[PDB]
């Protein structure tokens, strides 16, 4: 289930995990497990450090879509508490690709909206691999309005390959729903903080991502179009996707230096999948620090500051 | 031509005409983005896709705008949005409806997230 | 439409994403031809702004 | 195409219409048409007066659903002008059972929303016999909001057998859509006047009928449930429907004396189908008179008066 370039680490982990079982496997073997496990872990850590010292925009994309990575549910469980899931768009259905709800954080209730992908293949099929139908965006609009009503802070997550290009999505006003979202979210009276956990972008994800603060993970990409699509359009070939990724600058440092985000959230060594708990701790600390200073502003001044930052968009 | 067809003659007033493509990303496609920018600019004779002209309609003042599709699929640049905001400001300070005619193949990729 | 074709790997409905179809699916208000467009816009703006209708 | 009890009038009209053709039919016949036509018209008028002197709640229902009667489109054409039809619910479809749009009346633009049934069988099938799907109600909500925005008066019509009890209607939040309509329409800042042209009721029709004024035609019924349904439920038999209609009081005088409406709009003798133009003139005069006095009120005082009239509902 690992990527192409993760073979030196992969081989050694097929031997470290067994040693715990070998402690009482059979034949009365209780070998000197401790020292061998520690040595193998040292070797694996050194190999991982050497491998991930060299990083590439394609490697960045692969880690952003590694098929083992904390989704919105994982970050909610491992960084928030008392999460009550609210569903329903009031209109047609409750699309699984967006998960929203209300939770408490350090005694302060918050509204959490973000996409969810799924670990197993069945869950990935059920959640449409994180591609939101328009009714999901309407649900997000409703939740944001509800949070606006009861003076509630809003913190949202952005982990989605792209807005679903399906027959039903186009039949049901995809562009209309996204525009309606993008209009109201510029009138909210509460702070909006967003994170780019996993892989997010494609413009459609911006319907829950126009706020006072924007943050990105170390191994996350946020592009207007998918690198494969960009290659197949501009380079007239799909296999030149790594070249398109290098040219675009979808990697975290490129999008940070372009003054489009606030800060890059560091990951545990080995990426987020190796130690999701440390990643959750870092994300919790970052979001708490970001929410701390923002709450000082009053609603009118907050909206005015957001509007001025809205004008700050673009080079011209 | 669309603006001429809609707005009354003798009242065409272009707004925000000083803005021009000021590329800052230096994109490296199969062709350099400057190549397509210059080609479209010299072909269509216009600075960007959006064209703004405050006019008057049947004695009622009105603002208008339109997208030139030939400008790289009429993509929305920073100039496009800034000119739209200028038209909105003119409408707010001088009370009059605003009209925009949409024609775009999508967002300008070579300007990325901007 | 090509992206949707490669996504659903099937056939689009007849008249896909046409103004006639998209007014059936409720995302489109009205279908107006260009020669009538000037008068129609003037009338609608005059009514909505509550201004007197233009004289034709 | 006439009802059961209209046989004396029906026979004579099969002879009056021919005399115009007989004036130059064949064989050089140009008989003394004028006097015979006038005598036959006198006889027909006297028979119609005698027949409709005797009226019954069932007869009231039959005239309310006579398969020849001015619908919303007819009243718009023959009493309003400069009608621009706006369609689309922005969500799923544009259900034909509700026709809405914006038109000018005596130089003042108005918003006209009302159900439409159809004359021919094909049109009746296409319009679902005036049964609105929930998306139509969402469209009506959108139009009412638009009229509220640009300080525009709202005048609506109610001619529908009942909210559509279909699979799709229930699947798509029928009750939710009707409730959403009924909540917003109590917050509009502009007067709302409604008419009960044709046959309307069943509760669902109230989603466009909660306003400062309510008016009814002389031969129209406005009931909570359909008389046939009321019979089949309470009397355990469908054929006792006329008895249920008599007991309920769905007829216009009963609903007028119950202080639920403002006034009964008279019809041309012979009902509305005999002279739809005179009916349109009466309806235009009534609506103009009703709109005249209401426009004096300011928006805040108008909403307060509506709320007080809202409290005035019910016996307790
Ligand atoms: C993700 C985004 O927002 S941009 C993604 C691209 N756009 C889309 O996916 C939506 C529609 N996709 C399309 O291909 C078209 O817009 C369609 C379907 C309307 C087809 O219209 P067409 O008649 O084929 O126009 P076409 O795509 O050729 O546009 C004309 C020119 O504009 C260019 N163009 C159009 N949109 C864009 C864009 N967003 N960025 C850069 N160039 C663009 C094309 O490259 C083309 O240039 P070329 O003729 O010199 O090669």
């Amino acid at each position: 289930n690992f990527l192409d370039f993760e073979q030196p680490i992969a081989e050694l982990e097929a031997k470290i995990d067994s040693l715990t079982a070998v402690s009482r496997q059979d034949e009365k073997l209780d070998i000197n497990i401790d020292e061998e496990v520690h040595r193998l872990r040292e070797k694996s850590v050194e190999l991982t450090r050497k491998i991930f010292a060299d990083l590439g925009a394609w490697q960045i994309a692969q880690l952003a879509r590694h098929p083992q990575r904390p989704y919105t549910l994982d970050y909610v469980r491992l960084a928030f508490d008392e999460f009550d899931e609210l569903a329903g768009d009031r209109a047609y259905a409750d699309d699984k690709a967006i998960v929203g709800g209300i939770a408490r954080l350090d005694g302060r209730p918050v509204m959490i909206i973000g996409h969810q992908k799924g670990r197993e293949t069945k869950e990935k099929i059920r959640r449409n691999f994180g591609m939101p139908a328009p009714e999901g965006y309407r649900k997000a609009l409703r939740l944001m309005q509800m949070a606006e009503r009861f003076k509630m802070p809003i913190i949202t997550f952005i982990d989605t390959p792209g807005a679903y290009p399906g027959v039903g999505a186009e039949e049901r006003g995809q562009s209309e729903a996204i525009a309606r979202n993008l209009r109201e979210m510029s009138r909210l009276g509460v702070p909006v903080v967003c994170t780019v956990i996993g892989e997010g972008g494609s413009g459609g994800a911006l319907a829950i991502g126009v706020g006072d603060k924007v943050n990105m993970l170390q191994y996350s990409t946020y592009s207007v179009i998918s690198p494969e699509g960009c290659a197949s359009i501009l380079w007239k070939s799909a296999d030149k996707a790594p070249l398109a990724a290098e040219a675009m600058g979808i990697i975290a440092p490129r999008l940070k230096e372009l003054k489009l985000i606030d800060s890059i959230i560091p990951e545990p060594l080995g990426g987020a999948h190796r130690n999701p708990e440390a990643m959750a701790a870092s994300l919790k600390a970052q979001l708490l620090a970001d929410l701390a200073d923002l709450d000082v502003l009053s609603t009118e001044d907050l909206k005015n500051r957001r509007y001025q930052r809205l004008m700050s968009y673009g080079y011209a | 031509n669309r603006l001429h067809s809609l707005l009354d003659e003798g009242s065409l007033v272009e707004l925000g005409s000083e803005l021009e493509p000021k590329d800052v990303l230096k994109f490296r496609d199969s062709k350099k983005y400057k190549d397509r920018l210059a080609s479209a600019q010299k072909e269509t004779g216009e600075k960007d896709a959006l064209v703004v002209m405050k006019g008057t309609l049947y004695g009622m003042p009105v603002v208008a705008a339109a997208f030139e599709f030939a400008f790289m699929g009429g993509s929305m640049g920073s100039v496009v949005g800034a000119r739209f905001v200028r038209a909105v400001e003119q409408a707010l300070e001088d009370n009059c409806p605003l009209i925009c005619f949409s024609a775009s193949g999508g967002a300008r990729m070579q300007e990325a997230l901007m | 439409p090509r992206v949707i074709e490669q996504t659903v790997r099937e056939k689009l409905p007849p008249g896909f994403q046409r103004s006639e179809f998209l007014i059936e699916k409720g995302a489109i208000d009205m279908i107006v031809r260009r020669p009538e467009m000037r008068l129609k816009l003037a009338s609608i703006l005059a009514k909505l702004m509550n201004l007197p209708a233009p004289n034709p």
